[PDB]
């Protein structure tokens, strides 16, 4: 209950910004339950805040993704139905701080907070690839770019892949839901935007597709060698 | 004659009687027999607080820089303000004649970021 006078007491004035940290942790219990922390604060922020950037606030979300529970943050912003809205402002800067969350590594939870988080990343990218139907008409390709981009750069491989293919065998139904969003995705983006859109997003969908297929696929090649295994066995 | 039990009985009894500011704990396990110790610290007191350090020390000569902020790049231009006091660490740091990662090291630590503020 105390979460409510919090936020508005944080609101209400124009603090140093990072004396916040001590603020909260003065009116805080300092470890009741996190779960009520700034990770909801956010979207119960910018709910009411519809076509708003919201300031003030990203510094306070940068501060607690410097160390705080990732998880949380991570399933609330994937959750998070906005591709309804399509603010393209608000979810511009959203997908900003996940790439700098994402990029690095994640953190340990020891237990499966991992395989969650790999589901809400999941989830996540299941929202991200809205981001060409909110960008298809674009009459008022920018958000698209920079959107499939990320895509592109989520995909590091032997650091993710694993994580991913545990997520998928960890349930099946939201990843056939997953791969089948997908493929509407690039069917609805079977015109001609550009020579860069709609190609490079093809590629992200092989990727993903590639994804389950398998993490240690035989790749080498120049093996310019008679093989005499298979001659003396015989 | 042989430990057989536990980490180096120093450095353990000497951070024992430390503040009840800070808290350490372990990381994986990658410095089983000759680091001895992989420590997260993290500063609880009337300030802001920051990323923890890694705490990998040597044997009892102690040279050791034992923090080597792998996160550094990212988790220090993430903000302007942070990186200033990772800036103001740093330049208190070299000035330290043989720190000792025990205890000289966290103090200067905790002493930066508590004059963060200004």
């Amino acid at each position: 209950v105390n979460l409510k006078q919090a936020i508005l007491q944080a609101w209400k004035e124009r603090w140093s910004d990072y004396q916040w940290a001590i603020n909260m942790k003065k009116f805080f219990p300092k470890g009741a339950t996190w779960d009520i922390l700034n990770l909801a604060d956010a979207l119960l922020e910018q709910a009411m805040i519809g076509p708003s950037p919201n300031p003030l606030i990203l510094s306070y979300l940068k501060y607690a993704i410097s160390s705080q529970m990732v998880s949380y943050s991570s399933v609330l912003t994937a959750i998070s139905k906005f591709d309804d809205f399509s603010r393209d402002l608000c979810v511009q800067a959203l997908l900003d701080i996940m790439d700098m969350f994402c990029d690095r590594l994640s953190c340990h939870g020891k237990a499966e907070e991992c395989i969650g988080l790999c589901r809400a990343l999941l989830s996540a990218l299941h929202w991200l690839l809205r981001c060409t139907a909110a960008s298809a008409e674009r009459l008022r390709e920018k958000q698209l770019a920079m959107c499939l981009q990320r895509l592109e750069k989520t995909l590091s491989s032997t650091k993710n892949r694993a994580l991913l293919h545990i997520a998928k065998l960890e349930e099946a139904s939201s990843w056939t839901a997953i791969e089948h969003s997908l493929l509407k995705l690039g069917e609805i983006l079977a015109n001609l935007s550009n020579p860069q859109l709609r190609s490079q997003a093809e590629q992200c969908g092989t990727l993903i597709r590639s994804i389950p297929t398998m993490l240690s696929v035989h790749a080498e090649q120049m093996h310019k060698t008679g093989f005499p295994t298979v001659h003396a066995v015989i | 004659d042989d430990e057989r039990q536990s980490i180096p009985s120093v450095l353990q009894g000497e951070v024992a009687r430390l503040d009840p500011k800070f808290l350490v704990n372990l990381d994986p396990s990658h410095c089983s027999n000759n680091g001895t110790v992989h420590l997260i610290c993290k500063l609880d007191d009337k300030d802001l607080p920051s990323v923890p350090p890694l705490e990998l020390s040597v044997p009892a000569d102690y040279p050791a820089q034992s923090p080597l902020w792998i996160d550094r790049q990212w988790q220090y231009d993430a903000n302007p303000f942070l990186q200033s006091v990772h800036r103001c660490m740093t330049s208190r740091l070299l000035q330290l004649p043989d720190k000792h990662s025990v205890t000289a090291l966290l103090n200067t630590w905790a002493q930066s970021v508590h004059q963060a503020c200004l």
